[PDB]
């Protein structure tokens, strides 16, 4: 569950 | 294609309407039509393109992960044989996902990247190229997996090189690029140490430049910096 | 059509996978294929059909309402003229929505309803007919608006008549039918008093029969009874 | 915002 950008709701 | 008869400005207007309606497939089709008019995209238009396709591919990626998990469980010991259906449907979603990635990469190659001369536009498009190769790499298993990975790496690296030369460390495009390249390292390239090093260095260089920013720019940059921090917390 | 070469059981299996993946357009296409095999649907299969199309049409209805609101604001005094784009895109979504409703109504007419002899199946399908005519009525403005409304009313009324004769007051299908018919009265037929009366009577007759139910049936019935209560609170 | 059944998330 890594965070990337952009992201969705 | 189907958008060839619609005015560029009308396509952009309808992309914004589609976003408000949460109709992201429509939004992406409108933006593809706008790109195919052949003019360069403004900053706002580039963001519309990115948002549209990120939402489309996001739905496909989430679906693919669900189906892949079910498939993997089916190939465990003691799991009852239930036929080809799980594999078939995973393959269907996978093919659709690959089609979207290929569409985006096609737009970038014909001819968004070659016409992009300003750092902000060029880095944006090279980041997108890295991202969509990364999504292809997530589902790749065959001979071409190594080449797909290298294509993502190469695009990200070119974007990084330009961004370091031409943009401040707090620039949101630069920050989002570094964030996503660090995710590439961790999730795709089996390089968790590189991922952590990049995230740390990016965060720290941004922290040191925040003092130069307006309140609104500060908000934009710190939002993405928090994502770097969230990953660092997960990874360490 | 496109599902003609796939086994019935495989279509059902893939509909369940599509649900887990939140791929509701796929789910609906698989269930349409299953219906077109020509065999009657089991209770579980009827629920898969309902869930699939409810999610598809739900996305369209939400989008339509967003665009309709923007359009209505554009036709106010002092609103700047921005061309045909809002109307065009609202019309596009509307046509797609009408297409889905027509597809569902087509399945019901060819030949789900005529083959349904048991109360549970017949009421289920007549409720669906009412619902999809109701969704058509939500966007109808022309000559046929009154006929569409009457088609919804007629389907709901036939379903109500059977359900009262053949099902207990706590039956979830009976409850969901009455709930949706009350919404028809309030939102479509300009009959808020009828809506309230139906909701009240339905709730009260269900309350009096709860004592007959198992714990699990009690949970199923009280969930829908709460929706009746929620509407009554909103409407009074 | 009336409630009907079934409903989506
Ligand atoms: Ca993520
Ligand atoms: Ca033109
Ligand atoms: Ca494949
Ligand atoms: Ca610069
Ligand atoms: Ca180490
Ligand atoms: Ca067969
Ligand atoms: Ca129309
Ligand atoms: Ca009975
Ligand atoms: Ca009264
Ligand atoms: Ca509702
Ligand atoms: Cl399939
Ligand atoms: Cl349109």
């Amino acid at each position: 569950r890594s965070s990337s950008f952009p992201y969705t709701t | 294609g189907a958008m060839g008869s619609m005015e560029r400005a009308s396509l952009i207007q309808k992309a914004k309407l589609a976003e408000q309606a949460e109709r992201y497939e429509d939004m992406a089709a409108f933006m593809k039509g706008a790109v195919e008019k052949g003019e360069e995209l403004s900053c706002e238009e580039r963001n519309l393109l990115s948002v549209a396709y990120k939402n489309v591919v996001g739905g496909q990626r989430a679906a693919w992960r669900v189906l892949s998990s079910i498939e993997q469980k089916s190939n465990e010991e003691g799991s009852e044989e239930k036929g080809p259906e799980v594999r078939e449907y995973r393959e269907k979603v996978e093919t659709e996902l690959q089609g979207v990635c290929d569409t985006v990469l096609g737009l970038l190659d014909s001819h968004l990247i070659k016409e992009a001369g300003d750092a902000e536009s060029r880095v944006f498009y090279l980041k997108m190229k890295g991202d969509y190769y990364r999504y292809l790499a997530e589902v790749a298993t065959g001979d071409d997996k190594k080449r797909i990975i290298d294509s993502a790496r190469s695009a990200y690296q070119e974007a990084m090189d330009i961004s370091k030369k031409e943009m401040p460390p707090t620039n949101p495009i630069r920050l989002g690029l570094a964030l996503n390249f660090s995710v590439f390292h961790y999730e795709i390239a089996n390089s968790p140490e590189e991922a952590i090093s990049l995230a740390k260095t990016t965060f720290d260089e941004a922290m040191a430049d925040l003092h130069t920013l307006s309140e609104d720019s500060y908000k934009d940059s710190t939002l993405i910096m928090q994502l770097l921090r969230d990953n660092l917390t997960l990874w360490t």
